[PDB]
């Protein structure tokens, strides 16, 4: 199978350094140039650095500062990227794609066919957290009821509705960075009002990063 | 002439 | 040096009807020796990474359904997506390579057009649990509402509130086309227990004038 599997990756604090993955398979690795293409709320999509196919040149974005380091490991099919002296804005999902092109004696001009899963990349100096889970408890047709997921650290968190049975009506919303550092998250349900004192509504939510799972049963109050 | 691939070089000129 | 701009920045499409996003470059891209724009095209749904569509400005690549079309010459570019289907609501993105600094476009989001749905508006004081550690939070959603276009005020003895709020938005339902929104009121316990009344209001297209909900504390 064609694909590119990416690893590493996660936390890193403001002012040190990174490293990020890229295994390949299914294809002639050192048939290929491989670029490194970042996604972040502030400078978009955006192309990171190429590296060619026995590893001997490398090219990068003039705004990283020579900040990012990309090597490759053809014995073995791996490509890395090094984020060194990491900033805010670095945050974001980090992919690794396959770079197919040509090249004469001006350039090397080309495209991305084939993209890894992407990483996420959090520049930040806290700490690894879980969830507090608190209910939003219906009010007393359709009722609205959830759970507020609060003062983790970092992302990110699954939810689920007793226990993945109920996905009708269910929002699981983006979340949201505070000013803490820690994110916080809402999950919501719609419901028929006269199911509330009949059915059961448990909010499972899973925090992965701190091997943090609960459980809470929300209740008309 | 190189060749990253070979989708973009063997559709980089007519011929 | 070559910056490439992409617009609309966001469009509504209904299914069926034809997309036409367009991609200017301020430098030619279109190279005399071979005749060729040096121009590709992406798309990216939600949670994925992006897939190539188009090479060389108008050539699909392998697998890319024929409804999409890239046209364009020189420095002015477009991707028509031809009787829009549900899965391709994503964002496009264009990107240069006729340098050996490649950058893309800043993406243009395409959604699913619907009529108008009015948000259904729901309150959530702060639970028990969370006051006894200090803090209160205060929820306000907006439930599977059409257009994304919504304002959530925040109100607390009727004054409105700036600065101490959050709130993020669903992603297009894939059943009814729909957008939830969340918001959260943040305050301290202590500041919490300054007030009474604690009120969200809802301007929205559907709504023939503000939906306020608000609860006392207590």
């Amino acid at each position: 199978q064609v694909q590119l599997v990416q690893s590493g990756g996660g936390v890193v604090k403001p002012g040190a350094s990174l490293r990020l993955a890229c295994s390949a398979s299914g294809f002639t690795f050192t048939d290929y140039y491989m670029s490194w293409i970042r996604q972040t709320p502030g400078k978009g999509l955006q192309w990171l650095a190429y590296i060619t196919k026995d590893g001997s040149e490398k090219k990068y974005a003039d705004s990283l500062q020579g900040r990012f380091a990309v090597s490759r490991d053809n014995a073995n099919n791996l490509v890395f990227l090094q984020l060194n002296t990491v900033e805010d804005d670095d945050t974001g999902v980090y992919y690794c794609a396959r770079d197919d092109g040509y090249y004469d004696r001006s350039g090397y001009y080309g495209v991305f066919d084939l993209w890894g899963q992407g990483i996420r990349v959090t520049v930040s100096s806290a700490s690894t957290k879980g969830p507090s889970v608190f209910p939003l408890a219906p009010s007393s047709g359709t009722a609205a009821l959830g759970c507020l997921v609060k003062d983790y650290f970092p992302e990110p968190v699954t939810v689920s509705w007793n226990s993945g049975a109920l996905t009708s009506g269910v929002h699981t919303f983006p979340a949201v960075l505070q000013s803490s550092g820690l994110y916080s998250l809402s999950s919501v349900v719609t419901v028929p009002s006269s199911s509330l004192g009949t059915q059961t509504y448990i909010c499972n939510v899973n925090h992965k990063p701190s091997n943090t799972k609960v459980d809470k049963k929300v209740e008309p109050k | 002439w190189g060749s990253s691939g070979k989708l973009i070089s063997t559709t980089a000129v007519p011929w | 040096e070559f910056l490439l701009t992409q617009s609309p920045d966001s469009l509504a499409v209904t299914l069926g009807e034809t997309a036409t996003i367009t991609c200017r470059s301020s430098r030619n891209i279109l190279h005399s020796l071979n005749n060729k724009n040096y121009l590709a095209w992406y798309q990216q749904r939600p949670g994925q990474a992006p897939k190539l569509l188009v090479i060389w400005a108008s050539m699909r690549v392998s697998g890319v359904a024929d409804r999409f079309s890239g046209s364009g010459s020189g420095t002015d570019f477009a991707l028509t997506i031809s009787s829009l289907q549900p899965e391709d609501a994503a964002v496009y993105y264009c990107q240069h390579y006729y340098t050996t600094h490649r950058t893309f476009g800043q993406g243009t989001r395409v959604e699913i057009r619907r009529t108008v749905a009015a948000p259904s508006v729901f309150i959530f004081p702060p639970s028990d649990e969370q006051l006894k550690s200090g803090t209160a939070s205060v929820v306000c959603l907006l439930n599977n509402f059409y257009p994304r276009e919504a304002k959530v005020q925040w109100k607390v003895d009727n004054a409105l509130q700036s600065g101490n709020s959050q709130e993020s938005v669903t992603e297009q339902d894939s059943k009814d086309s729909t957008y939830s929104l969340s918001s959260t009121l943040t305050l301290s316990k202590a500041d919490y227990e300054k007030h009474k009344v604690y009120a969200c209001e809802v301007t929205h297209q559907g709504l023939s004038s503000p939906v306020t909900k608000s609860f006392n504390r207590g």
